[PDB]
């Protein structure tokens, strides 16, 4: 995942997680009710 | 399970490009309404009938 030098951990789905989604769409999940 | 398609595994790397050779020139379609058709009922003869 070197993309060029941009980091898009956060937005990639994150494996290490029974969801697969990532770190940012785990904010939106937790946030909205 | 519904499926979305076939997966693809695009390669990616930092010298590879895909520059397309041909072409093919395809004609879609789009099915838009534009009107409806244009009613008029009488409040007369519709809730009083005769």
């Amino acid at each position: 995942k070197y993309f060029g030098g941009f980091n898009f951990s956060q937005i990639l789905p994150d494996p290490s997680k029974p969801s697969k989604r990532s770190p940012i769409e785990d904010l939106l999940f937790n946030k909205v009710t | 399970t519904m499926s979305l398609g076939a997966e693809n595994s695009v390669a990616y790397s930092n010298n590879s490009i895909a520059i397309p050779t041909n072409f093919t020139i395809s004609v879609t379609t789009e099915i838009l309404p534009v009107s409806m058709t244009k009613t008029s009922v009488d409040c007369t003869m519709y809730i009083c009938g005769d």
